RNA sequence: ACCAUGAUAAGGAUUAUAAAUUGAAAGUGUUAAUAUCAUAAUCAAAAUUUAUUAUUUAUAUUAAAUAUGUAUGUGUAGAUAAAAUAAGA
């Protein structure tokens, strides 16, 4: 990675920007998380 | 067969920007030009990320899917590595 | 023409062996928990010989009164396999019946028949994939206990998988 | 038996999450790629070096998550359920609105599971619509349907 | 931990079947100069093939084709085409007077464990499955590898050819279990 | 217009060569879909309907 | 399978055990009729200058045979175990060559036998309009036909349910109705044979015409009441479910004794080999293969030489 | 909850934009190049079609 | 004696009788004009003995 | 998995005694050759995805040449709106 960002420049704004606001839930259809799995937000399957 | 749906995916002078490129310029660099969140390393790079002026300068590691690339220059600056092999 | 069907002067006991198909039952590979000789899969030998041991007997079903599975939970957090108790002198039984185990004078009267014929601790194929059979054969000092036979050769835990590895556990 | 092998009920579930990781966010790469390829100004507030800031801080907004789903629908919109069979969508190897390819669509016929009426396979059926200008009529009868009746506000 | 033999293990798989496990004895290459330092974990070598590297190895091709050439006798012979769906399953003349009908697989399964020092790409060359899968009736297939699910076809002691076909059916279930009316 | 046999008095298509994905115009005036026959083809399309109408630990 | 009486509904296993068979339903799906499709035609298996045998394998979901013997001289055919999910060929295939059906032969009456045997009698004896067929069968199997109406509920028939069976009819060997002095074809049928089980070479036999005579042959094990049919002149043995290719009947059924089957297989050595026997189910071997070849026969004598005085043998997966 | 097109979502596009430019330094947007700033490091980027 | 000649399958099949091999080869402007298909390769079954 | 499937070709017959109707058109029988792997103990061909000097058929590129002599296919395709050199021995 650290010969790798050389030529390929890092934007890296962290694991916040990945986490949509509870105001986005309806728009995103029930999601805040954007990763690449999805993620439930109920015990049973946690 | 539908028109241009397959899913399985050449050198022009004059149309040397506008063939197997993006339609502006105003337009940014894809994302595998970029470093999307922290990373261990990649065995291979991508080949529609453009080269860019430090893939020539720097010159660590150019890793295509194999295709590994030791001969720097600026005719490969603005075009991404489609073109390029 | 009347052909005669092939027989034979001595057949052994074992070819008279019921199939619902008269033929050859299916032979399934164990479960990939075997892949790896590890602490969880030391002592599942171990665990079925102390069921039988303790279970009904017979085409009576006779019950056997001393429960030798009581003894089973002490055994393997001291570490001491059933290939390893195979491995134990006599100097070391009487140490480990009567200090760690506390075995009483008729439950290592039962437990003594396992222990004088070096049963081999080696899940056997069958046609399931939890497998409760385990070869029964006495073993020799040649091929560690493991009776030498089908396959089962000097580290063999599990039929169909690989050795013990001693060097890891 | 059973009714299919675990493989291919895998791989017909990642495909349901795909369509899952769709609905997702369509929505939000939608307006992030809106904003961040538009040159006019976005607002009487917004204009200049405040239209240009925003529209990169959208870029790399978009381009730090991981896993967002840019995959167009067509691309594997031909998954049977049923059966392994694959077909492509477009030609005579796949019907759309039972969504199984013509292997299974045969033995749903010749099992008697679904109710279809069979018509001459020269011509275009019964609905009107089909018989006057073909597929591509029909094509334009559901919007009609859908959007192109209300008067939208 | 498996010992070289030469004998094949039978494995009674039901009536009829059974399974023949035996393994083709890997040898080791030449210790000339061209094998020596091979960029092997690269698999995209750009080293120039001079003419000696060419007429070294056509001398070890030689070489490998003479061993290959006394086990030859000791082959099977494809008669039937193989068919090829995962598995390829093929019938063959035996050097023993006998049709069998035998499976080849892909992926390594010993006649202990499953656990080797080959990968997948290793064992399709090995164990004869891109062999078997690229060759017709007519060709050589090794008996070194080895066959699963073997089935001897029966034996009767007339000829089949020039038979007529027009015969009564229970007839011709007489006449192929060798009891004809 | 009313003498072409596929009449709609809504025009269908406009008359735009290259209106792709790509322009913002395209992407402001598209039907989101949510809620369409692609959200009933994610929850329906199962190889078994009876995994989709309850749990099979909780039926038996 | 049997009546769900108070023991067996408050039984858990009775629960699970029917959850690991056939999952979530617990009701175990029925064997239903070949539909139109997937079904072939009649063939001819065997002609000779006395009879003709022809054949249609694989007439049922249960897999069975239906066979058909054709005298030549008296233009008089007989079915062996006559079970078709259509029987409408076979009426169409003796109106065409100018037969005369007169009796059904049955082995045994099992479901796999007589689950179509009053559409067999009503459909090519409506033909015949334009003397009856007869039943010929063994009244040890007069268990198994009380049971026909069980056996229909278990494999889903429905429709063969509410069906007096021809054979429960009063025949010649019962008494007869008196019906009051202010109707034939129910009350009394005529032509009806009871075959015993003291079968020999001597008497034993049916006299087809023309000089054939069709010995029946007692061989229970599989059923109470097993006949059957040897044709000396002919090399053919419809041996039914005693004997198939490389395997032998159930025993895991109700009166079915696996020490019964063993006799049964032993009164069949004295035939010779080149005997093609013609099983209910599945493909047709000859007497000669399953001497060298089965090893259901080989336990059989194997078990015999070593000095078992009950030899025991018998399928559990298999054929009913 | 609105449905839709995207011009039917007024404060959902509202509540997206303050928390882009909210979690987003412009120390990481500031990296982010077009393509003609890219082919200016050719020796000729730009000739006529 | 070869077991194809007296198999047990070659009674009633025509097809499991014949201990043979096939060679392929690439036709000419004759084959392709008696036989009314352009085959570029064409197929010629021989039972040899060496 | 060695069952007894099913496809090919060939010959037969019945009706029009009306100028009306948009519209005088529809139903029923026999022989040759070919062929027949489902009551049994497994496994990823193209289940299946992706990539490199290399194997093709297609995709378009793609040129000289009058000194003489010269260069004919089977097929592949679209909707379908001309017709008498062969003996009813
Ligand atoms: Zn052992
Ligand atoms: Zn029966
Ligand atoms: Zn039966």
């Amino acid at each position: 990675r650290r010969e790798l960002e050389k030529y390929m420049p890092d934007i890296t704004i962290g694991p916040k920007a990945l986490v949509t606001p509870v105001s986005l839930m309806n728009a995103r259809n029930g999601h805040r998380v954007t990763h690449d799995l999805l993620h439930s937000y109920d015990p049973h399957i946690g | 067969y539908p028109f241009l749906r397959r899913p399985h995916i050449n050198p022009s002078a004059p149309y040397f920007w506008s063939f197997m490129t993006a339609k502006s310029q105003m337009a940014f660099l894809p994302e595998e030009n970029y470093i999307t969140g922290d990373w261990t390393g990649k065995f291979f790079v991508s080949k529609r990320q453009v080269y860019t002026l430090q893939h020539a300068t720097s010159g660590a590691k150019v890793r295509v899917k194999i295709f590994e690339f030791n001969s720097p220059s600026r005719w490969n600056i603005g075009k991404e590595m489609n073109t390029l092999t | 023409k009347v052909s005669k069907v092939p027989t034979r002067s001595v057949i052994p006991a074992d070819a008279l062996r019921y199939h619902p198909r008269y033929s050859v039952p299916r032979k399934m590979v164990l479960s990939n928990t075997f892949n790896v000789v590890g602490e969880n899969n030391r002592y599942t030998s171990l665990k079925l010989i102390l069921e039988k041991l303790s279970g009904h007997v017979g085409r009576r079903q006779y019950k056997m009164l001393c429960n030798l599975e009581k003894h089973y939970d002490k055994l393997k957090d001291e570490g001491i396999d059933w290939h390893e108790l195979k491995w134990l002198s006599r100097e070391e039984l009487i140490v480990l019946f009567d200090k760690v185990l506390h075995l009483t004078r008729t439950e290592r009267a039962a437990l003594l028949p396992a222990i004088e014929a070096k049963v081999c601790g080696v899940l056997r194929q069958t046609d399931s994939r939890h497998s409760t059979v385990v070869c029964m054969n006495r073993g020799n000092a040649n091929h560690g206990w493991r009776c030498g036979r089908n396959g089962h050769t000097n580290d063999v835990y599990f039929e169909g998988k690989a050795k013990a590895n001693t060097a890891a556990l | 038996g059973q009714d299919v092998p675990k493989r291919h009920t895998h791989f017909v579930l990642e495909s349901r999450l795909m369509y899952e990781k769709s609905f997702r966010d369509c929505w939000l790469h939608s307006v992030c790629r809106a904003i961040s390829q538009l040159d006019e100004p976005l607002s009487k507030t917004v204009v200049g070096t405040h239209q240009k800031m925003l529209q990169r801080k959208v870029t790399c907004f978009q381009y730090n998550q991981y896993g967002l789903f840019k995959t167009p629908y067509y691309r594997l919109a031909n998954v049977d359920r049923y059966h392994a069979v694959q077909g492509v969508a477009g030609t005579r190897e796949w019907v759309p609105y039972v969504n199984v390819s013509y292997w299974t669509m045969n033995k749903m016929v010749r099992g008697g599971n679904l109710l279809v009426h069979r018509v001459h396979y020269t011509g275009w059926g019964t609905d009107s619509h089909l018989k006057k200008g073909g597929w591509e009529h029909r094509w334009n009868k559901v919007l009609q349907r859908n959007v192109l009746q209300y008067s939208r506000i | 931990g498996h010992m070289p033999t030469d004998v094949p293990r039978l494995v009674k798989t039901g009536n009829t079947r059974h399974n023949r496990l035996i393994f083709p004895l890997q040898f080791p290459p030449a210790t000339h100069k061209f094998n020596r330092a091979f960029v092997d974990a690269g698999y995209q070598r750009q080293r120039a093939i001079t003419p000696a590297e060419m007429l070294v190895v056509r001398q070890e091709v030689e070489q490998l084709q003479q061993r290959v050439m006394r086990a030859a006798p000791k082959y099977l012979r494809v008669v039937r085409d193989p068919r090829c769906h995962g598995k390829v399953q093929a019938d063959f003349c035996t050097p023993e007077g006998d049709l069998v009908s035998g499976r080849v697989y892909r992926r390594f399964y010993g006649d202990r464990n499953r656990v080797s020092a080959h990968s997948t790409m290793r064992w399709q060359h090995i164990g004869g499955w891109k062999l078997l899968k690229r060759i017709r009736r007519g060709s050589l297939f090794p008996h070194n590898v080895p066959l699963y699910a073997v089935t001897k076809h029966a034996q009767i002691d007339f000829p089949n050819t020039l038979l007529d076909t027009k015969h009564s059916t229970v007839e011709q279930t007489a006449m192929q279990y060798n009891d004809p009316m | 217009s009313p003498e072409f046999k596929t009449f709609t008095g809504y025009p269908m298509r406009d008359m735009r060569p290259g209106y792709g994905q790509n322009l913002p115009d395209y992407i402001m005036k598209k039907r989101l879909p949510n809620n369409t026959h692609y959200e009933l083809f994610a929850r329906r399309d199962i190889p078994n309907e009876d995994n989709a109408m309850y749990g099979k630990y909780l039926y038996d | 399978s049997y009546t769900p009486n108070l023991t067996s509904l408050t039984n858990q296993v009775n629960r699970s055990e029917r959850l690991r068979k056939w999952g979530s339903a617990g009701v175990p799906p029925g064997v239903p009729r070949i539909p139109r499709l997937e079904a072939k035609g009649i063939a001819i298996l065997h002609e000779s200058p006395k009879v003709i045998l022809a054949g249609r394998s694989r007439c049922n979901n249960f897999d069975s045979n239906q066979y058909m013997l054709i005298n030549k001289a008296t233009k008089r055919c007989l079915l062996v175990d006559a079970s078709d999910d259509w029987p409408d060929d076979w009426a169409a295939f003796i109106g065409a060559s100018d037969l005369t059906l007169t009796h059904v032969f049955l082995t045994h009456c099992h479901i796999d036998n007589i689950i179509n045997l009053n559409a067999f009698l009503t459909i090519c004896g409506s033909r015949q309009k334009q003397d009856e067929i007869g039943v010929m069968w063994c009244p040890a199997e007069e268990c198994w036909v009380q049971n026909f109406k069980r056996s229909c509920e278990r494999y889903g028939r429905f429709e063969e349910m509410h069906q007096v069976l021809p054979m429960m009819c009063r025949s010649l060997y019962t008494p007869q109705h008196l019906v009051d002095p202010v109707r034939n074809a129910r009350h009394l049928r005529r032509n009806d044979v009871l075959l015993s089980a003291a079968t020999n070479r001597a008497t034993s036999f049916i006299d087809f015409g023309n000089g054939v005579l069709l010995y029946y042959i007692f061989s229970p094990g599989h059923s109470p009441g097993h006949m059957m049919l040897h044709i000396p002149t002919e090399r053919i043995l419809f041996s039914g479910d005693l004997l198939f290719f490389n395997k032998v009947g159930r025993v895991d059924l109700p009166w079915a004794t696996g020490v019964r089957l063993a006799e049964s297989l032993r009164l069949l050595e004295a035939l010779p080999d080149n005997t093609v026997v013609v099983p209910g189910h599945g493909r047709m071997t000859t007497l000669g293969r399953e001497r060298r070849e089965n090893k259901a026969l080989q336990q059989c004598y194997q078990r015999q030489e070593i000095g078992k005085q009950e030899v025991s043998v018998g399928f559990n997966e298999g054929y009913l | 909850s609105p449905h839709g097109y995207i011009r039917h979502f007024e404060n959902e596009v509202r509540d997206l934009l303050q928390y882009v430019d909210g979690v987003t330094p412009w120390k990481q947007a500031q990296k982010i190049r077009t393509y003609w700033e890219v082919r200016s490091h050719h020796p000729m980027p730009q000739f006529n079609r | 004696r070869c077991p194809l000649r007296h198999c047990k399958t070659g009674v009633k099949r025509k097809r499991m009788r014949i201990c043979s091999t096939e060679a392929h080869y690439r036709s000419t402007f004759v084959e392709v004009w008696a036989r009314h298909m352009p085959l570029k390769v064409g197929i010629e079954p021989i039972s040899y003995l060496i």
